[PDB]
RNA sequence: GUCUCCGUAGUGUAGCGGUUAUCACGUUCGCCUAACACGCGAAAGGUCCUCGGUUCGAAACCGGGCGGAAACACCA
RNA sequence: CCACUUUAAAUCCUUUAACGAGGAUCCAUUGGAGGGCAAGUCUGGUGCCAGCAGCCGCGGUAAUUCCAGCUCCAAUAGCGU
RNA sequence: GGAAGGGCACCACCAGGAGUGGAGCCUGCGGCUUAAUUUGACUCAACACGGGAAACCUCACCCGGCCCGGACACGGACAGGAUUGACAGAUUGAUAGCUCUUUCUCGAUUCCGUGGGUGGUGGUGCAUGGCCGUUCUUAGUUGGUGGAGCGAUUUGUCUGGUU
RNA sequence: UCAAAGUUUGAG
């Protein structure tokens, strides 16, 4: 289900927030990630020698901490017997927190996406750079490696490299050694060679499409032998699929070994793509400003007022705002309100006296905005679009307009 | 290499009547930056073309169209001979009078031709886009301008102008033509000119 | 690897203070006089295991 | 030190000393009439009970 | 398409119709070591590819299934 | 700053009247203070970070080595790189 | 030093004993578990050790509730009594006056600041003392004055026999 | 009058 997946992402994001905060005085913390294919024994051994080494650590508080963590991460791994699919992510240590409370913790879990990123570390802190880099890069891209020998269809995350389906074929010989039959055999060879392409072009629809919509934001075709092109520019390959043909890549090698080659030759394009789509969206946002229209908005005050009401269509936000939603509160009267304060206005501000009554209006702690949108953009109007300051249209959005706004579902006049 | 000028027609802007509008509509100003400064008091709406995007929203909004934003080549920010105010017209370079020669100015009007001529007459000091004389001359070395302006400042060169609007000479000078030529004579060559 | 982030980390957060108001310090020759006087003529005391000009227990 | 909202603190007492306390009345200037009942060993008035302020003795008429 | 063969603990393989399914490696648990490795002692672990048949009895013999691999595709 | 002098004509010095100092002022800097190498085991912040350091090094929660305050030292209409 | 000489110790061997390792249990660790399962010590030189055989106490741990045992000062606070201590009855686990309603009270205690204390089986034995243990149960160790080396050092403290 | 015996925190 989609809702259960969104809960598991929120769970993991919250886990990361805590682990980045954690910290512990003295001590170290086992960052650890065991990729899908790995043998867990291999990990147990590694740990066991990492243990034996750590027993010569000169510092006590560090030593005994590290030994403890390694003792306990081994015990976690004992509860699994094969590596869970989609990898494993363990995070031992002895985190410190408020109240002077030294507490041990051992968070292991199969992460929801497969991942292809091993890591081991002892250091003062935990390392969750891998994990954030697997929530950021959703963008699944489809690969199809055509060759005279055979095909390979496969999907692709940031790091993760899946193999969907494949086959090979006995295509005919190049030549027909009779004078007349030469011509017929040629025409016949052309028919079976094309038929193979027809099969590939159907299979790709069968694999990379789902509910009359392609599941992959690109569709890299690869290979050699002027074949990938024969697919690329045919009437057989479905136009919604062929719309997202993103590259024809000439690879040496074929099949599985062909795959990796096809990805490394593709790397540059799949980066550009994410920026291209961003440029396109904001480009439209600006079109509504360029023409009078009315169906745009900008600056929290206006934008959220548009959201609250007959909502926006698309809401565009620069992926980090500073800007933060605070929940202000009164001591005596119990009257309360909420405000969207800038980095300067949030840090120190004499504004927040109650004035009418005459008391110090205390600001109960914040929830940072971009995250606030991410929580509850669905309870409004939808399509929360994170953007960047890399493109010229991107920067103009971030710099000028404030990296916040949205394309509206109809024309609205604003006042004050 | 492209920058922006903002221009405010001091006649068409009436900040009291319209109650702002530019302030409210400008994203930079909503962003929280001093891109426009107006108030109901104070004539003429100011803009920091520095902080301006050049969104082209304020231009649409203002109810008399007082605000005109344009672009201009980044080259030309060096060679700025005169700018009368903030958000005013901006001449770049001057003509290069050479003596013994009639200098033909050409181009469409509303393009600083009068400002050029005032400057060259010496009535106008070319502020050089500051809004001085030794600092001015030094800016015009290597070029006939420095000889021109230096010549102006020690021997006061008399600046004489045949104006554009000919029909505001009548409403000023009285008497006959023959009388007026005699009064203004100095060369003593009326008959030859007539 | 490693970010170019923290940069001015410390200098930023240090506890800023004013630099007091003492005096116009004597300059040129007069300074030199005063220096000379405090090495040789004022103190010249009974010794007690070596000296210190900016020492402080 | 994240204190829980519904738990909160617990305030202690605040007394109210209402100026000079009156327990007496003036009957014909010279003589005096006491208002509240005294101890046997002012055993003051409750809404039903007669509670002491010192020796902790307690009484009531049903 | 044809004809052929092979599908057995985690891996690679033995297996002569009645077997606790053999061997090696790997795994786990002791020791040996300061530790680890090497070493020593122990232990766990086969859906015998799938289904049906024959047989008193089938992991094998016989049939069909899903997998996997060689050889042929010549004369115009 | 009057006036001479100067000078081709001037300026500058020079001479010279008249005004012209309580240091809040007419305000002296530049570099350093662990060793080489003169001079703080001082006081705050940072916590192998930021940073310093020609070299040796300092920095991983009492830093004589960082960022600051105080003092001190060298040279001084100059001193660094 | 898987270099040679000597020479020694049942925390070394040999000869043997009694064993431990096997079993059930007792108890200590580490793990897992848990509100909490407090913590120190991990080769000899941690693990029936902390004189640690915890019902409570111990106790640190956790989940609840009282209490001040907040000295002294400078002040503000001084009496239209600052504002220590209270049977009900509700509540509470509780015969905690802990709280709400109501009593009435020492009468000069108080409360609020600041300076500042004080305590803490809180953190740090890698900031220290003391005390242990271990090196290390062996025969080893030192300067004076002379001699030897620019010196670091060396000789004395030694070939041999002896113990 | 010679079998085998490889390695050693990045965590100061
Ligand atoms: N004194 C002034 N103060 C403010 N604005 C001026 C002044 N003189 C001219 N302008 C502005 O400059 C613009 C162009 O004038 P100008 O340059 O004199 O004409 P031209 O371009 O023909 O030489 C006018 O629109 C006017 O608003
Ligand atoms: S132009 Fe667009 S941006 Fe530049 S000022 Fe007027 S409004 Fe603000
Ligand atoms: S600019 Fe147009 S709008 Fe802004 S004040 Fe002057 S007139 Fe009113
Ligand atoms: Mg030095």
């Amino acid at each position: 289900s989609a809702a259960d997946r969104n809960v598991e992402i929120w769970k993991i994001k919250k886990l990361i927030k805590s682990l980045e905060a954690a910290r512990g005085n003295g001590t170290s913390m086992i960052s650890l990630i065991i990729p899908p294919k790995d043998q867990i024994s291999r990990v147990a051994k590694m740990l066991a020698d990492e243990f034996g080494t750590a027993s010569n650590i000169k510092s006590r508080v560090n030593r005994l901490s590290v030994l403890g963590a390694i003792t306990s991460v081994q015990q976690r791994l004992k509860l699994y017997n094969k590596v869970p699919p989609n990898g494993l992510v363990v995070y031992c240590g002895t985190i410190v927190t408020e109240e002077g409370k030294e507490k041990k913790v051992n968070i292991d879990f199969e992460p929801f996406k497969p991942i292809n990123t091993s890591l081991y570390l002892c250091d003062n802190k935990f390392h969750t750079e891998a994990l954030t880099a697997l929530l950021s890069d959703d963008s699944k891209f489809g690969f199809i490696v055509i060759d005279g020998s055979g095909a390979l269809f496969g999907t692709l995350q940031g790091n993760t490299r899946e193999v969907l389906h494949k086959f090979t074929v006995d295509l005919p010989k190049k030549h027909g050694r009779a004078a007349q039959s030469a011509l017929r055999f040629a025409r016949l060879r052309m028919e079976k060679r094309h038929n193979y392409v027809r099969k590939v072009a159907e299979t790709a629809v069968q694999l990379f499409i789902s509910g009359d919509k392609v599941n992959v934001a690109g569709l890299v075709l690869a290979g050699s032998a002027d074949f990938k092109t024969e697919l690329s520019q045919s009437d057989m390959f479905d136009q919604r699929l062929q719309s997202k043909v993103l590259k024809l890549v000439d690879i040496s090698y074929g099949g599985e070994n062909g795959f990796n080659q096809a990805i490394e030759l593709s790397t540059e394009v799949l980066s550009n793509v994410k920026f291209i789509q961003e440029k396109k969206l904001i480009g439209r946002y600006f079109d509504e400003i360029s023409q009078d229209t009315g169906k745009y908005c900008f600056g929290v005050e206006d934008t959220l007022k548009a959201l609250e009401m007959g909502a926006v269509e698309i809401l565009i936000v620069y992926e980090n705002l500073d800007i933060m939603r605070y929940v202000l509160h009164c001591q005596g009267t119990e009257e309360e309100k909420i405000l969207y304060l800038t980095p300067e206005q949030e840090k120190d501000k004499s504004h927040f006296t109650d004035k009418e009554t005459g008391q110090e209006h205390e600001l109960i702690e914040s929830m940072p905005l971009l995250e606030w949108f991410a929580n509850n953009y669905k309870k409004f109007g939808a399509t929360l679009e994170i953007v960047t300051d890399k493109s010229q249209e991107g920067s103009q959005f971030v710099k000028g307009f404030g990296g916040i706004g949205g394309i509206l579902r109809y024309r609205v006049d604003f006042q004050g | 290499k492209l920058t922006r000028i903002a221009i405010v027609n001091h006649d068409k802007c009436k900040p009291k009547k319209c109650r702002q509008e530019c302030k409210k509509s400008c994203p930079v100003v909503r962003m929280g930056k001093l891109c426009i400064e107006v108030t109901p008091q104070s004539k003429i709406a100011w803009i920091s073309e520095t902080l301006c995007i050049g969104c082209g929203i304020c231009i649409k909004k203002c109810p008399f169209g007082a605000l005109s934003i344009v672009n201009l080549p980044s080259n030309l920010e060096k060679e700025t001979t005169h700018r009368y105010c903030a958000n005013a017209f901006k001449l770049h370079r001057l003509p290069i009078p050479r003596p013994g020669e009639v200098l033909g100015l050409v181009g469409t009007n509303g393009i600083g031709k009068s400002t050029a001529l005032k400057i060259l007459a010496g009535k106008q000091k070319p502020n050089l886009g500051k809004y001085d004389w030794q600092e001015i001359l030094t800016y015009f070395r290597g070029s006939e301008l420095q000889n021109y302006f230096t010549k102006i400042l020690e021997d006061d060169l008399k600046a004489i102008i045949k104006p554009q609007y000919v029909d505001q000479i009548p409403k000023a000078a009285k008497g006959t033509v023959g009388s007026i030529l005699d009064r203004k004579d100095e060369t003593k060559t009326q008959a030859i000119v007539c | 690897h490693g970010s170019l982030a923290r940069v001015g980390k410390v200098r930023g957060q240090t506890l800023k203070v004013a630099k007091q108001e003492k005096k116009k310090k004597r300059t040129g020759r007069a300074k030199r006089r005063m220096q000379y006087n405090r090495r040789f003529v004022n103190v010249v005391p009974t010794f007690g295991k070596k000296k210190g000009p900016n020492a402080n227990s | 030190k994240s204190y829980t909202t519904p738990k909160k603190n617990k305030h202690k007492r605040k007394k109210v000393k209402l100026a000079v306390l009156k327990y007496y009345k003036v009957d014909e200037n010279g003589k005096i009439s006491r208002l509240r009942r005294e101890c046997p060993s002012f055993m003051a008035s409750h809404f039903d009970r007669h509670y002491c302020g010192k020796c902790c003795l307690t009484y009531c008429f049903n």
